[PDB]
């Protein structure tokens, strides 16, 4: 039904393109070819998102809308955008579209799926609450992320967000027996060449032999109508590994303030009055009808690390404040802590986990984890005593708890894998029990004789008192010379 | 439910996500407004949406509900000419349901749009509604019919201690007549899915379906039922309400209710004021919390408790949709991001925290001590800011006392409160106060073989709360065999159990002394 | 204190309008 | 003879024909319904309304057909005087306690039998005598048997050890 539908192009006002059809408009979400000739390099392919009347239907262009005439002919595709899945997408590029664009002949495809599916029902729904060990210290004690869990990585301009997706890529999706996809949405096109390149060295991706992960990318430089839409075309992606394969998957959205922000473009175009801070109306609806999609149903499980631009560092602006309630854990990074020296910048106040409790992780895990919170809530209070009265003024047990407060700061930076040519040290992947009992014994007062820039910017307790080794060896030559 | 067909009133002209607009058909019927219509969306099935805006044209404003994908321009749409019923009774406990009434997987209908009772209607708020929080119950006394906002960041526990709320019913309510028991309404407006089927199981774990129905409009679906889910929340809560029975309405949350009622007032082009809301967002949620109300002698005597909670950014009270509610309610319950970090659980600040109607909303026993409290904690926290007084010491043990996961039995809570009033709890540390309530209530010393000798009164007996909320502690029937129970406890927790803490001071023994004391923070 | 208060007072009001403006300018572009 | 509401109005004080649908009760939680059924015909419970419902909720088994769980007669009995003293105002009179120690030794549960013989003695200064030597009797029954309190909970020596669960 209405399958090459002839219609004529009405008005072009930018990516928002209206269209005529003689015999009555398609559905909504229905892809348009453009079919008529221009001097065009590349084509224009648009989606029906309103309907004006019982004849003309508005649209958003995927590709620029440069030399297109009025009246130009538009045929209908059948339906919505339709996008490759399956094991032979694995080890390939994409677009928003779902045509390949590594130049590595066609792809194996044999079925295709919308880009607009529906999300799961209630009795679809299924809890697994599992930890999944990221091997960060500030993660797996504070907020650890659950397996099945959506996952939200907050924060302004230049925290860490891309520099901890990369880690979670080497630390968690390389020992893993399911595929992963990465939704490249909105972000810089130079990145995604340092992710196509080091997976490929690390052979995650591999051309001759096997492949586990999925690429699709819709970057700065393409039109809001992609840049929306791009993060629906990988998640059809991973919702056929979920549930026809029946499969754990990860799910990597770099970043979902870019699909919110898209759609804030379109929706002054589409002649909607902005609601709070010049977004879309449907700014809730929008993310909800995405992120609801991103789910454990009963058939697989998507396990979905996301990263989320705060813009200005306003963290009550809209676009994270809407994102937040959808997350089991939010994380959460700070500029202030970032140009203090810890990193990752994890604020860990600020954050939260659905799991942090007894009955998920152990009785060890909850109580050391609370301590850690507890003691940096008493450390923020008599920060504001010190800055006013001084160090001097404070009590006998109240300066050891700064100590031990001190310490835990800075042993709660860690030196990534992936960035070794930030930081200029090799990386440390902690384990959760030595992460727990590190942490524990500190809390304890076991390492008070130890001092505190052999904390900072290390892994467990070994390297701390490897370090301490040589702080006590370098000293004592300085000191003698 | 399948709706009622009559007449067809339209095609259907522009769609825009969850909203549309219909060109009349021949003859210009006319809907009327604020009911229901149904588009055919296929010759077997149809989807439903409420009228808007009724223009000068001819044309009718329809907020799109089911099957959106489906719809489509120039379909026909078939009107109902009656106002948004469903389904309502007992029937409807323990099941999830929509805001149009179908439910969900995992009885008389009753009008959504509906007015509240007027002057002559009402009555004052005398029964008392327990959270089961010693922080609550005292401080911020809940009554039935009342209108207790929740307010506060996100993840400082304002789910939790609504659901607890509903949880803390059910100790009662098996134990009660029917007639006074509290059936509760969760409304989860905006809210994720996986959410709403962990508070699904949570419920039926400690037997809350059963006292308990589950309105539900979650982010997948649109605005037109996240704007309604309240509503329909009230009118399965007025049922009882009108049927001389108490009734509870937590709607979690009005933040998000606001921003799907925005979205459909922008789309639909109604002029917006401030944030970008239109005129009458202070009208949709004043209208929702006046329902809830409780009636006179005349009318039955029934009660809708409202317990709506809405998310403050950063502490921010200024926000237009907060300081509205705050305006509406009978005052709030404040849950502060540091006291929850801190440790406090729940973190409820109770300076900022405020009952309109608290002394006539509580318990004649609860009465007694809470009257005390006020007067310690205003002591101690002037004290604090600017050598240890006897308010100090005692309102210190308070602080620890509020703290608490699960919520407590009305018996339990007084007992440990009272303990502290009178100054049972000084010479046990501020630390082991935990440990000391434990071993009050679940526990007992005295009868642990030697000085017991109490003809009734002791704390394995649970039927004793009924007892107490009668008499009081305060009166000559309890009062000294409430202070044998105590001074037994007391002294007997001092030397034996107390003296360990001079003692340990080695590894294994501080580390089983902190696991059994983290502990004793969950279990009341 | 004082200094401090009026400016967060007259950022709130600064806001408003702003606010406002910007989004009925807005439907002024719209018709 | 004439009674009037909180606003003024005039109340319908004719409470026999509502005592007769009470007498008629099989199960409890039906009572309760009966006493909404009043109010909302602008008709408060009697002093003899309260004590013709204490009768059922003794006389009767539970709530209805099915069993609730840890059903407790004197906890839905008690909140009935709660009602009663406070937010209607009424003193209950020498019936209303005397139904309350039937339950006591009728269930066998005699520690609260103890806790309301000291209630009726003072105030309502009466000793009904009948049912104190029968709860004296299940005082002695749990002495002689094997013991009175829980039992395992009260001989563990705890100190240091004690289950959290
Ligand atoms: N774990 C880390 N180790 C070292 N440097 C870091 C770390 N996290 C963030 N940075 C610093 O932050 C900068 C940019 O971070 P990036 O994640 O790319 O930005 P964004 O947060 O906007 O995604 C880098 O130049 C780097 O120096
Ligand atoms: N009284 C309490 N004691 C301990 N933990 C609590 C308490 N109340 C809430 N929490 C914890 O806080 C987290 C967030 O609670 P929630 O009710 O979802 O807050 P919000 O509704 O503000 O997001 C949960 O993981 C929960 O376990
Ligand atoms: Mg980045
Ligand atoms: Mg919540």
């Amino acid at each position: 039904d209405h399958k090459g539908r002839v219609g004529h192009v009405s008005q072009v006002i930018g990516a928002v393109v209206d269209v005529h059809f003689a015999d009555g408009v398609p559905p909504v979400l229905t892809a348009l070819d453009v079919v008529d000739k221009l001097g065009r390099d590349e084509p224009l392919t648009l989606e029906i998102v309103q309907h004006l009347d019982a004849h003309t239907g508005r649209c958003i262009a995927m590709q620029t809308t440069d030399l297109l005439k009025l009246k130009a002919k538009v045929v209908s595709t059948g339906g919505n955008i339709s996008v490759p899945v399956g094991r032979e997408t694995l080890g390939r590029i994409f677009n928003v579209l779902g045509d390949a664009i590594d130049q590595r002949g066609p792809v194996g495809e044999k079925l295709r799926m919308p880009i607009h599916a529906v999300a799961p029902k209630l009795a679809d729904q299924a809890a697994e609450d599992a930890v999944l060990t990221t091997g960060i210290k500030v993660i797996d004690l504070i907020l650890p992320y659950c397996k099945g869990g959506k996952i939200g990585l907050f924060g302004g301009a230049g925290v860490g967000k891309t520099v901890i997706i990369m880690e979670l890529i080497n630390n968690v999706a390389k020992g893993h027996g399911g595929f992963s996809v990465f939704a490249g949405v909105g972000e810089r096109t130079r990145e995604g060449t340092d992710l196509y390149l080091e997976m490929m060295q690390s052979k995650v991706i591999d051309l001759k032999g096997e492949s586990k992960c999925v690429l699709v990318y819709g970057q700065m430089n393409e039109p809001p109508g992609a840049r929306a839409r791009v993060a629906q075309s990988a998640l059809t992606m991973a919702e056929y590994f979920r549930d026809v394969e029946g499969q754990d998957v990860l799910l990597f959205i770099d970043n979902i303030f870019r699909f919110t922000q898209a759609n804030s473009e379109v929706s002054a175009l589409l002649g909607r009055i902005p609601a709070a801070v010049g977004y879309q109306p449907t700014l809730a609806e929008d993310l909800g009808q995405l992120q609801e999609r991103i789910t454990s149903t009963t058939k697989g499980s998507i396990t979905s690390v996301q990263a989320v631009y705060v813009p200005a560092d306003d963290i009550t602006d809209p676009a994270p404040a809407t994102t937040f309630s959808h997350l089991d854990a939010t994380t959460v990074l700070d500029r202030a802590v970032a140009e203090s020296g810890i990193y990752p910048a994890v604020n860990p106040l600020e954050c939260a986990s659905r799991i942090m409790d007894p009955d998920v992780i152990s009785v060890d895990h909850y109580n050391v984890a609370q301590d850690v919170v507890q003691m940096l809530t008493k450390y923020r209070e008599l920060q504001d005593i010190i800055a006013v009265l001084g160090i001097d003024e404070l009590s006998e047990e109240d300066k050891l708890i700064v100590d031990r407060a001190r310490k835990l700061v800075k042993f709660l930076s860690q030196p990534f894998q992936v960035a070794e040519v930030f930081t200029g040290m090799t990386g440390h992947y902690v384990q959760l029990d030595d992460t727990i009992d590190s942490f524990s014994g500190l809390l304890m007062g076991t390492y008070d004789q130890v001092p505190e820039m052999a904390f900072y910017m290390v892994g467990g307790i070994n390297s701390v008192l490897e370090k301490a080794k040589k702080m006590a060896e370098e000293a004592a030559e300085l000191e003698k010379m | 439910s399948f709706f009622k067909t009559t007449e067809m009133i339209g095609y259907v002209h522009s769609i825009d996500g969850t909203i549309a607009t219909l060109i009349p058909a021949p003859g210009n019927p006319g809907v009327a407004y604020n009911t229901i219509i149904q588009i055919q969306v296929s010759p077997t099935t149809f989807a439903a949406g409420l009228v808007f805006n009724l223009e000068k044209d001819g044309r009718i404003g329809i907020i799109l509900m089911d099957n959106i994908t489906e719809v489509q321009s120039g379909q026909k749409v078939m009107a109902t000419g009656q106002l948004l019923h469903i389904p309502v009774g007992a029937g409807v406990l323990g099941k999830v349901v929509n805001p149009l009434g179908h439910e969900v997987p995992v009885s008389t209908l009753g009008k959504v749009d509906t007015g509240a009772p007027n002057i002559v209607s009402r009555s004052p708020v005398n029964y008392n509604l327990l959270t089961g929080f010693k922080a609550v119950d005292t401080m911020i006394p809940i009554g039935r019919g009342q209108r207790e906002l929740i307010v506060g960041d996100r993840q400082t526990g304002k789910t939790s201690i609504a659901v607890s709320t509903i949880i803390n019913q059910v100790r009662i309510n098996q134990q009660i007549l029917s007639k006074n028991a509290v059936i509760s309404i969760y409304v989860s407006i905006g809210q994720r899915c996986s959410n709403v089927a962990r508070i699904h199981r949570l419920l039926q774990s400690y037997g809350a379906l059963r006292y308990t129905t589950v309105m539900a409009a979650t982010a997948a679906e649109p605005a037109g039922l996240q704007y309604l889910a309240p509503y329909a929340g009230v009118t399965m809560g007025e049922y009882f309400m009108n049927r001389g029975r108490h009734c509870l309405c937590v709607y979690d949350d009005l933040s998000k209710q606001a921003v799907a009622y925005r979205q459909i007032s922008l789309l639909l082009r109604r002029p917006p004021g401030r944030e970008a809301y239109p005129g009458d967002v202070f009208y949709l949620h004043s209208r929702l919390l006046e329902r809830a109300a409780m009636l006179s002698p005349g009318k039955g005597g029934g009660s809708v408790t409202a317990l709506p909670i809405v998310e403050t950014l950063s502490n921010d009270v200024t926000a237009y949709i907060v300081t509205n509610v705050i305006s509406i309610t009978d005052g709030q319950i404040y849950l502060d991001t540091k006291l929850f970090t801190g440790g406090q659980r729940p973190a409820v600040n109770i300076g900022l925290s405020v009952s309109r109607v608290g002394s006539s909303a509580q318990n004649a026993a609860m009465k007694g001590v809470a009257g005390k409290l006020k007067g310690i904690l205003a002591e101690y926290r002037k004290l604090a800011a600017d050598v240890q007084t006897i308010p100090m010491i005692r309102g210190a043990r308070f602080v620890a006392l509020f703290n608490q996961k699960q919520p407590s039995y009305f018996m339990n809570a007084i007992v440990s409160l009272y303990a502290c009033l009178n100054g049972y709890l000084d010479d046990v540390k501020v630390q082991y106060v935990k440990f000391y309530e434990y071993l009050l209530v679940h526990r007992d010393l005295g009868i642990m073989y030697g000085t017991a000798k109490n003809k009734f009164f002791y704390m394995y007996v649970q039927e004793l709360n009924y007892l107490i909320r009668f008499f009081t502690l305060n009166s000559p029937i309890l009062h000294g065999e409430l202070e044998e129970m105590l001074k037994q406890h007391t002294h007997l927790f001092l030397q034996h159990y107390q003296s360990k803490m001079n003692a340990i001071k080695s590894e294994k023994d501080v580390k089983a002394l902190k696991n059994l004391l983290y502990s004793c923070k969950r279990a009341v | 204190q004082q200094r401090t208060s009026s400016l967060y007072n007259k950022t709130r009001q600064f806001g408003i309008t702003a606010a406002l403006i910007e989004i009925l300018s807005a439907m002024s572009s719209l018709e | 003879a004439k009674k009037y509401d909180l606003f003024g109005y005039e109340v319908d004080t004719n409470t026999a024909p509502w005592i007769e649908k009470i007498k008629k009760c099989k199960y409890y939680d039906e009572a309760g319904e009966v006493l909404v059924n009043m109010n909302v015909s602008n008709c408060p419970p009697d002093i003899a309304t309260y004590n013709a419902t204490l009768q059922c909720i003794y006389q009767s088994p539970s709530k209805q057909s099915t069993p609730v769980d840890n059903e407790s007669k004197f906890c839905a009995m008690m909140d009935l005087l709660e009602e009663m003293q406070h937010r209607n105002r009424l003193k209950p009179n020498e019936e209303s306690w005397t139904w309350v120690m039937k339950e006591c030794v009728k269930s066998g549960q005699f520690r609260l039998g103890y806790c309301i013989q000291q209630v009726m003695e003072t105030e309502c200064k009466g000793c009904p005598a009948d049912l104190v030597k029968a709860n004296e009797a299940n005082a002695q029954k749990a002495k002689t048997e094997g013991k009175e309190h829980p039992g395992h909970l009260s001989q563990q020596a705890g100190l240091f050890d004690v289950k959290v669960e």
